[PDB]
């Protein structure tokens, strides 16, 4: 992928990419420059990299371009958007296959990495993933764990559970509010203040 | 194809390919035919455009340049020894700088 | 359409063959004056010796 | 038609003006050589003349 | 001719075998905690179930 | 020569100690760290169960 973004950054179009890999032999048997590139298409008659035409514009344009819940979910938003709280989700509910699951959700990096806005509007739900920093399924009893910057797994502990965020090595001002929800079975916010 | 012009580096190459010999007469040709006491030149099929880089040749004698494409006879204003001269089958139309 | 097409394709590439054509006469023609300058300077040489 | 046409109008500059300039900066370079060369030729000659 | 050197280093290695045993230990007492949690996780367990029903 | 392979032959022994006891540390701690987080997701349950 970086060979592919590197050749469509090295030249300003897969014409001329294309181009460069045509010889003067297809030059003067076809007759053609444009009819030249659409056979100098793949190793089909070429050294060309496997790249698309279509593909380069998508990649050179990627290029360019690089309920009381939903309440309570928008007021931790601005909060982490202000940035002066890490926050984390307890659900337990059922998923469509009907195993009743339960979920601790790093509420602050999931809103980094997608917008929540549909998850407030409801087009979209925050359900327990295994790319959640901790996941579990009652019926299949397996517990799956993600080491995310904004909240870690520890290596062991007995007691109780220690989730470290990387400025404040706080593995500090934790307030706990628990609210009933209708799609939701139960819905508990934990957040920890910067 | 592209009429490459013809320049005194080909020319010491002529020199070089003309003749094998051995070598000792190798140091008697260097002693004979230096750069300006070149004998004899021979540039046939080489496809040569236009005459250039001979004022280092001031005792040439026997100029060949059969073969080629040359247009305008010019650059031969330092062969004032020039005896032989082949100018034959080129695209010459006009005859001058003689 | 297709005849404008094939005569641009077919002047760039007699535009290539005589762009390198006289291109390279005109370089050899800079090493031209060249000779002359080094010949007049060496005769010079010789004449002042 | 048009768009092509103006192709053959800007390509034909572009080979005969670049073959033109290329001459161009032969003519150039060939007079600062000579004027250069001849000008070495009239000092070497009044110092023949001293 | 003569020239050994490799007997000496098995004071290094017995060294090496005491460390293991120690390690052995260590790693039996760790051991011996994850135990303690998993018998009061399945004690938790028990009760929770047992509190459901009821 | 002799001693030094006579302790070896049990060197080898103890280097099987080194491999089974150490094999069983990451998953006894994996399994302990997925153990609390179900004793902490059955805690919050359980309190819910209470009221």
């Amino acid at each position: 992928l970086k060979a592919l973004d590197n050749i469509v950054t090295q030249f300003n179009a897969y014409e001329d990419f294309l181009d460069s890999q045509i010889t003067t032999v297809d030059l003067y048997y076809l007759e053609d420059e444009t009819l030249a590139r659409q056979l100098v298409e793949l190793g089909y008659r070429g050294t060309g990299e496997r790249v698309k035409r279509e593909d380069f514009e998508a990649r050179k344009a990627a290029i360019e371009i690089a309920d009381n819940f939903l309440t309570a979910l928008a007021m931790r938003e601005e909060d982490n958007r202000s940035g002066k709280l890490s926050s984390v989700i307890f659900i337990r509910d059922r998923n469509s296959h009907g195993q009743e699951i339960s979920g601790y959700i790093d509420y602050a990096h999931r809103l980094k990495t997608e917008d929540f806005e549909v998850y407030f509007t409801g087009k979209k739900r925050l359900l327990p993933r295994p790319t959640d920093i901790s996941f579990y399924n009652w019926d299949a009893d397996i517990a799956v764990s993600n080491s995310s910057p904004n909240y870690q797994v520890i290596a062991d502990n007995p007691e109780g559970l220690l989730f470290r965020y990387k400025r404040d090595r706080k593995i500090d001002n934790s307030t706990r509010i628990t609210i009933l929800t209708e799609l939701y079975v139960q819905a508990v916010i934990f957040d920890h203040i910067s | 194809m592209e009429p490459r012009v013809m320049d005194d580096d080909m020319l010491k190459l002529a020199v070089g390919d003309q003749g094998p010999q051995e070598e000792a007469g190798q140091l008697a040709k260097q002693e004979g035919i230096l750069f300006k006491d070149v004998l004899s030149l021979q540039l046939d099929f080489r496809n040569i455009l236009r005459i250039d880089n001979l004022w280092q040749f001031e005792n040439l004698r026997k100029l060949q340049l059969d073969n080629n494409i040359i247009e305008k006879i010019e650059g031969l204003e330092n062969l004032a020894h020039l005896v032989w001269l082949d100018l034959s089958f080129n695209n010459i139309e006009t005859i001058e700088g003689l | 359409i297709a005849n404008l097409k094939d005569q641009l394709q077919e002047m760039k590439a007699k535009s290539n063959l005589e762009n390198r054509y006289m291109k390279t006469n005109t370089e050899l023609q800079i090493a031209q004056t060249q000779k002359k300058c080094n010949r007049t300077e060496e005769l010079l040489v010789e004449e002042i010796e | 038609i048009q768009e092509l046409k103006n192709h053959l109008h800007q390509v034909l500059k572009f080979s005969e003006n670049s073959l033109v300039r290329t001459k161009q900066e032969a003519e150039k370079q060939q007079k600062a050589d000579f004027r250069a060369s001849q000008a070495r030729v009239a000092k070497i000659q009044q110092e023949i003349l001293q | 001719l003569h020239d050994v050197d490799f007997q000496q280093l098995k004071i290094e290695n017995a060294q090496f075998l005491e460390t293991i045993e120690a390690r052995n230990q260590e790693l039996t007492q760790l051991k011996l905690s994850s135990g303690n949690t998993l018998q009061v996780l399945n004690a938790y367990k028990s009760k929770l179930h047992k509190a459901m029903e009821i | 020569l002799i001693d030094f392979e006579q302790l070896k032959i049990e060197n080898q022994t103890f280097n099987e100690k080194i491999e089974e006891r150490n094999e069983e540390l990451l998953k006894l701690r994996s399994k302990v760290t997925n153990s609390v987080q179900v004793i902490t997701h059955v805690k919050e349950k359980l309190h819910f169960m209470d009221m």
